[PDB]
């Protein structure tokens, strides 16, 4: 949700250090989306972001494998106005890696490497 | 690679290389090559000789022999290839261009690169190459000629001339370098000779300065102006010679604009006025010393003019002081009485003839040099326009110009014309200035004794005065008196300096600069005036005391010292950072007046000393140590300068915060510690070549240093500097650090490499969006330069420099802003 | 070695740098402030300085880099902040004058 909304990059790269700290999968993987993945041309740009390993359960969702809220802003904005297909990309370059053997199990991913 | 030799069949079964490469590897031979090479790159290797193996190749294209030790070059009957169109052999011990066999041979060829090298003459069958695009004949200081054949080549765009001897040396450089070509093909065209030079008579308030004119052109009021003559001279040797004399005002009040007069292509006379012997000989050192520092390379005959009156040995002091100790080169003295005839009189006129006929500045005898006849051709015309346009206004309309040209049939066009009044505004033909910052370039003064003479009229608190009195024009004379360093006026201005006090005086928060030359320059002390009002400046004639606050100021004065003969000038400034900076504008701006305006001086004792000033007790300094600014520059590893023991000691930035780098805002600080980096790896190299342009980790981050050869000057790179400190936009290369030991720059580090390259390798990536990014940024560069209020002059894909390929990135062009600096 | 009471006689006399034969000459100084509103000026029209007035001035006003000469003292802390007791003359006036500048 916060993603979604403005959000400026070099704050979403400072939490996406943040987050590898603490590494959890999943919002990780939405802050990747969020940076390097440019799905117009099948491109993934993971470049410049010096990150330790990488592990396949991060990129794994990069690749393409309720109104509630909505309708509680339309009740106080009526209110309110009353009252007024492969991705074939991977660049992994300058994360200063030292083994890339993370990605060589079989992992959820394989199928996309290929 | 260190090979030494390749196989006899090393390329044997490899029937379709074309870019056999081997630069900077010890070879000796090429051993048979095979028949479809294109281009080779055999440059830095141990060549003694053109390998016959690569003259055999029926389709080279280009060779790359450069820094080789090459003797003979083969002629174009024995390449057996017809396309040829790149052959470069720089730094090679080659003598001869021979292309007498068939020049016709190599007329595909392209680019020619014959510089720094032992070439003798260029043969006049270049001609032939009519695909000539860049010939590079630079760098051979052996030369001193160019044939008129070569007139043809009119495909050359380029031509590098660096540190070669010139023949006719015209002041126009090859920044066009096509004009060059259109001025040899005009020359080719008819190439009559010239016969004219200026005869500047120079003197001093009342000498045979007119009577010794009247009487040398075999024909009473002071000079007002420079009274612009002519005279012709039959010589039987039938050399029809004609020269203009310009008789120099006398009395010091037009001293400050005999400078915008005072040409390296003329003779010169200096009058003693001998009545007053023995003195009046001192007292013409500063003419000689202005025509020292104006025209470095031109002789002077002097004249004694009182003949009547004895003090008869007056050339004593002539032939002791007056020979060689920074005074230009006087050729020659004479006495005469100046008033009738005489056989010294006679004399005289024949050692002015014998001398101007033997000018030869470089060895070229300019006075007798060879021009188109479209120059003698305007010359005659404009010299009867003079008498075509009455005296009220001869100022001539550029329209009225070309009609004037086309009234006739020159082969002057509008490309050439330009060079030819500027030709003619050397001979002394028609005044006029092409500098567009003047409205001159409609205005062009034919009959300059005019001019001189309106120009020089207004000179007969202290010293300013507003508007007070012509048809309409008097914008163009406040224009002109602006350029003339008239416009308030800084001569008559109040010669008596003030008492003033300076708040602060503990000799060690002021940072002193000593300027020391043996006299001031003629017009020195107004264009310096002019050039620094760029803050209640209370000046006088020789100072400035501008003053922003007792924490900011400056005073330029003109201290003079005691026992000592020489001028001085002596910048006072505080030591804070403000006061850096004043400093830096104020040295700068000098050095470029200097450099502009009396190249004599700045030229080898150097005949100015540019000091410093240094306090080692704060307070009570104790005439503080003069020491010269050289060898202070030449203690830049050491950044500390100290006494003879390192029980004390002071930072360079505290007395020369100009040749430590801290006169400009210090943020761009060299701060050699954290600079990760190496010259030497080629590795690092390969983020460019034509620059030289490496990679390095500084500070943590990476960067993409730039380091300076020796083409560049520290002045010059400061003035870079400056400029390229506060830029600062987001599609921008910005700066990190720069300095000296060695002479570095370190700019941001472009990740994806220039888009040119990106475009021609990698084209599947632009994708209808990372284009409109990269246009858009650049576009947004392109606008902030221009409300930077700069031009780029050379936009392409070679300078937008990328850094990432994401589309929806914040950054992802930048321009590369160094080509503002050149 | 009664020097020190020549020289506070000097002082007390006027005469202590000396204000007599000091520079008559006025300098051709610019001003920050031309506009013409930010400028306060006043006269003290008078019909002749009387005798020893410049230098009793003078000396009563040093209590900054004054440069001043015979008639003026031009004392400025900042374009923000100086003053200029000069002597300004009017044409077709014999009365002379004594004209205060001072930022607004
Ligand atoms: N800061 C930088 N980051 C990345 N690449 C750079 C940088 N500066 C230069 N380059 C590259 O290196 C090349 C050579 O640099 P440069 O000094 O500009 O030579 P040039 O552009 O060909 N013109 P010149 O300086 O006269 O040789 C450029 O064309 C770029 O491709
Ligand atoms: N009687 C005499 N007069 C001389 C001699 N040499 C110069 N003069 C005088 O010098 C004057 C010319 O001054 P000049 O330098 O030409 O004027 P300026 O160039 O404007 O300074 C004339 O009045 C001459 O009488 C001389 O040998 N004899």
């Amino acid at each position: 949700l916060l993603l979604n909304s403005g959000s400026r990059e070099q704050d979403v790269r400072k939490a996406l250090t943040i987050s590898i700290g603490k590494g959890d999968s999943q919002i990780i993987s939405l802050l990747l989306r969020r940076l390097a993945l440019d799905v117009a041309n099948n491109s993934i740009c993971l470049g410049g972001f010096c990150i330790g390993k990488v592990e396949p359960s991060w990129l794994g969702p990069l690749f393409p494998d309720t109104n509630i809220a909505s309708t509680l802003a339309r009740m106080v904005i009526r209110y309110q106005m009353k009252s007024a297909e492969y991705i074939t990309s991977l660049d992994l370059s300058a994360n200063e890696l030292r083994d890339i053997d993370a990605l060589s199990q079989k992992c959820c991913i394989s199928v996309h490497l290929e | 690679n260190h090979i030494s030799s390749l196989s006899e069949n090393f390329l044997e079964a490899c029937p379709k290389v074309e870019s056999f490469s081997a630069r900077m590897n010890f070879l000796a031979a090429m051993p048979f090559l095979p028949p479809s090479m294109t281009i080779l790159k055999l440059s830095q290797n141990k060549f003694s000789c053109i390998p016959e193996a690569i003259l055999n190749l029926p389709h080279l294209r280009s060779l790359d022999m450069s820094s080789n030790d090459i003797q003979y070059l083969p002629g174009p009957a024995h390449w057996k290839s017809l396309n040829l169109r790149e052959l470069l052999f720089s730094h090679n011990q080659i003598s001869i261009l021979d292309l007498s066999e068939k020049a016709y041979l190599w007329s595909r060829v392209e680019k020619l690169h014959l510089s720094h090298n032992k070439l003798k003459e260029i043969p006049p069958e270049i001609g032939c190459l009519e695909n000539l695009t860049s010939l590079d004949v630079s760098y051979n200081l052996e030369l001193r000629s160019f044939p008129n054949e070569m007139g043809k080549l009119s495909k050359i765009w380029d031509l590098p001339l660096d540190e070669l001897h010139l023949n006719f040396d015209f002041k126009h450089i090859g920044c066009k370098a096509k004009d060059i070509i259109r001025f040899l093909q005009q020359r080719l065209k008819k190439a009559v000779p010239y016969n004219r030079m200026k005869l500047m008579i120079v003197g001093n308030t009342g000498s045979g300065k007119t009577t010794l004119l009247q009487q040398l052109m075999k024909t009473q009021s002071a000079t007002v102006g420079i009274d612009v003559k002519d005279w012709p001279i039959q010589i039987r040797r039938k050399r029809d010679l004609v020269l203009n004399v310009w008789d120099f005002a006398g009395r010091e009040e037009f001293y400050s604009t005999h400078p915008h007069f005072m040409t390296q292509r003329a003779l010169y006379l200096a009058v003693y006025d001998l009545s007053k012997g023995q003195a009046e000989v001192d007292a013409m050192k500063p003419w000689l010393f202005n025509i020292k520092a104006r025209a470095s390379s031109s002789p002077v005959i002097l004249v004694g003019t009182h003949l009547d009156v004895s003090k008869a040995c007056m050339s004593k002091i002539t032939k002791e002081l007056l020979n060689k100790r920074g005074f230009p080169a006087i050729r020659d003295y004479h006495f005469v009485n100046a008033t009738e005839e005489s056989d010294a009189l006679a004399k005289l006129r024949k050692t002015i003839i014998n001398e101007s006929l033997n000018f030869k500045i470089r060895d070229q005898l300019v006075v007798g040099q060879l021009i188109p006849d479209c120059y003698v051709e305007l010359e005659k015309i404009i010299l009867s326009e003079r008498k075509n346009v009455p005296i009220e206004f001869p100022v001539i309309d550029r329209k009225r110009l070309l009609q004037l040209v086309r009234e006739n049939q020159l082969q002057l066009d509008e490309n050439e014309l330009p060079h030819a009044v500027h030709f003619l505004n050397e001979s002394g033909v028609l005044l006029h200035f092409q500098d567009p910052a003047l409205q001159l370039s409609d205005l062009y003064f034919v009959e300059p004794k005019w001019l001189c003479k309106i120009m020089a009229q207004i000179l007969t608190p202290k010293g300013i005065i507003s508007r007070r009195d012509p048809k309409n024009y008097m914008t163009q004379y406040f224009k002109l008196l602006e350029k003339f360093q008239i416009a308030l006026v800084p001569s008559s201005l109040s010669d008596h300096r003030p008492v003033i006090e300076l708040p602060h005086c503990e000799n060690s928060e002021i940072i002193i600069r000593l300027y020391e030359m043996p006299y001031f320059p003629m017009g020195f002390w107004s264009r310096l005036i002019n050039r620094l009002l760029e803050p209640n400046r209370m000046y006088w004639r020789q100072g400035i005391y501008l003053n922003w606050s007792p924490e900011a100021y400056c005073l330029v004065g003109s201290e003079v010292l005691d026992n000592h003969p020489e001028s001085f000038l002596k910048i006072t400034v505080p030591s804070c950072r403000k006061g850096c900076i004043l400093l830096g504008q104020v040295v700068d701006h000098i050095d470029s007046l200097m450099e502009e305006w009396f190249p004599g001086l700045l030229e080898i004792e150097t005949l100015l000393k540019k000091w410093a000033l240094y306090s080692f007790n704060d307070g009570e300094e104790h005439q503080k140590i003069l020491l010269d600014d050289l060898m202070k520059k030449a203690e830049e590893g050491d950044l500390l300068v100290n006494p003879d023991q390192p029980r004390l000691t002071i930072p360079i930035s505290q007395i020369a915060p100009d040749l430590i780098l801290a006169d400009l805002p210090r943020n761009i600080m060299l701060n050699n510690d954290e600079l990760e980096f190496e010259q030497a790896p080629e590795f690092l190299l390969g983020d460019g070549s034509f620059g030289s342009v490496y990679r390095a980790a500084y500070e943590g981050e990476e960067v993409a240093v730039k380091i300076f050869n020796k083409h560049t000057s520290l002045r010059l790179l400061r003035q870079e500097l400056v400029v390229l400190c506060h830029l600062h936009h987001p599609s921008l290369i910005s700066l990190l650090a720069a300095g000296i030991r060695p002479r570095m720059l370190v700019m941001e580090l472009a990740s994806k490499g220039s888009l040119d390259r990106l475009l021609q390798q990698d084209k599947a990536s632009l994708t209808r969006t990372l284009q409109h990014r990269i246009a858009l940024h650049v576009a947004d560069g392109l606008r902030y330069l221009h409300s930077a209020m700069i031009i780029y002059r050379d936009l392409k894909p070679h300078n937008v420099l990328l850094f990432t390929l994401y589309p929806n990135a914040a950054i992802i062009a930048k321009i590369a802003d160094y080509g503002i600096a050149q």
